């Protein structure tokens, strides 16, 4: 990770964007850059080589141009698919290869508001002595969003983990999910268990709850 | 062409780091160059080494006193080594070649290095109810719980459901385990009667497991 690029860059579904890979003398200037797309869960993939070409299998939605200590890769027509991180690629003075630390491409799209789904812990889980209960937040965007777990309305700080998808490749989306855990002595000590869920996209907070025993 | 890192596993401080390349569809002497490339969890792409058609070699500089890549003719395959490991050292490496223009990359494999131990998940059904229904769409998912190292891979029912599928970043508890979630939206309609089975398989502890995922009486 020598080379500087933007940590992210956005844009519509059919706009375009640039991402700019800033070197310096002995890498960029002197040699070819080239450009890769590393979709999540990927290896990175080549769009382009030595500064403008592209390889067979790349459509002419992507370019790529160079000038002096900096290269830029050109992606229009933006596709959903295109979510991806983009890395700039070239060699040092002594030839060996270097990259760019990499640019996130998020596709900006209309708001969306959240589904939200929860979940009570299984009877399995509760047999081992544990209680983990998961809340659902499905296809939103944009990507914040507030997630509050309360158990009898005490309102848990610290008590929960959560983790967001990468943009979904179809619709542009994000996902969240929040696990609560507790022990299966303090899981019975308590009755109504809830997630509370505030977006962009709701006029109001979202709420859902069980009460434990009822499933 | 194909190539195939050997699957992902956990290091313990100060041992050395073996990986394997086998190479598919193409002689490994024929290739311009055979080469490694690692990439640390949320970074960029860092160069290690690579291995020229004559059999020269050239690392990075600042890995050089750690690092071996050697092929094997006889099973077609390069390998690399990295002794003396750290913390510092767990990453996604990927291997990589040019034949004949880009280079033919691996599928990568993450190496984990701590002085924490190999632990298989347990899987958890996300079951489906009315508290996860919203109109004609129904909720329902694995909880794969308490494993290390990353990574887990997950599936839905042998591959063949793949719409709808949200699996979810782990997230490092407090007792230095894993836990992830995997969910996908089906028809509520589709409950009582479609089998929904979440694949999960963990490669460094070799565990494998299929959970059907029943819905909840409420």
């Amino acid at each position: 990770s020598v080379l500087t690029q933007p940590p992210s860059v956005s844009a519509a579904p059919g706009q375009k964007v640039t991402i700019s890979c800033s070197g310096s003398s002995s890498n960029i200037g002197n040699n070819y850059v080239s450009w890769y797309q590393q979709l999540p869960g990927t290896a990175p993939k080549k769009l382009i080589y030595d500064n403008n070409k592209r390889p067979s299998g790349i459509p002419d939605r992507f370019s790529g141009s160079k000038s002096g200590t900096s290269a830029t890769l050109g992606i229009t027509g933006l596709q959903t698919g295109d979510e991806a991180d983009y890395y700039c690629g070239t060699w040092d003075s002594s030839l060996n290869p270097v990259f760019g630390g990499g640019t996130k491409l998020e596709i900006k799209r209309t708001v969306a508001a959240p589904s939200v789904f929860i979940f009570p812990p299984s009877d399995e889980q509760l047999k081992s002595g544990t209680a983990s209960v998961v809340c659902l937040l499905n296809n939103f965007y944009p990507r914040e969003a507030k997630v509050q777990w309360k158990v009898d309305n005490a309102l848990q700080s610290g008590n929960s983990q959560e983790s967001v998808t990468e943009q979904d490749s179809k619709d542009s989306t994000y996902s969240l999910s929040s696990t609560l855990t507790l022990s299966k002595a303090d899981y019975e000590k308590h009755k109504v268990y809830a997630c509370e869920v505030t977006h962009q996209g709701l006029s109001s907070p979202v709420t859902k709850s069980f009460n434990r025993g009822e499933c | 062409v194909q190539l195939q890192e050997s699957g992902p596993g956990l290091v313990k401080p100060s041992e050395t780091l073996s990986l394997t390349c086998a190479v598919s569809g193409y002689s490994i002497s024929s290739g311009y160059y055979w080469g490694w490339i690692r990439q640390p969890p949320g970074k960029g792409l860092e160069w290690i080494g690579s291995i020229y058609h004559s059999g020269s070699t050239y690392y990075n500089p600042s890995l050089k006193s750690r690092v071996t890549i050697s092929v094997d003719t006889s099973k077609n395959q390069f390998s690399l080594k990295l002794s003396s490991v750290t913390a510092a050292d767990t990453a996604v490496y990927y291997c990589a070649g040019l034949t004949q223009n880009d280079a033919n990359w691996g599928q990568g494999t993450l190496t984990t290095v701590s002085s924490a131990s190999t632990k298989g998940p347990s899987v958890f059904p996300l079951a489906p109810s009315s508290k996860s229904t919203s109109g004609g769409t129904a909720a329902l998912g694995c909880l794969v719980k308490d494993y290390f190292p990353e990574p887990v891979t997950v599936s839905w029912n042998s591959g063949a459901l793949t719409s709808g599928v949200h699996t979810f970043p782990a997230v490092l508890q407090s007792s230095g385990l894993y836990s992830l979630s995997s969910v996908v939206t089906v028809p509520s309609s589709s409950l009582g009667t479609q089998t929904y089975i979440c694949n999960v398989n963990h490669k460094p502890s070799n565990t494998k497991v299929d959970k059907k995922v029943e819905p909840k009486s409420c």
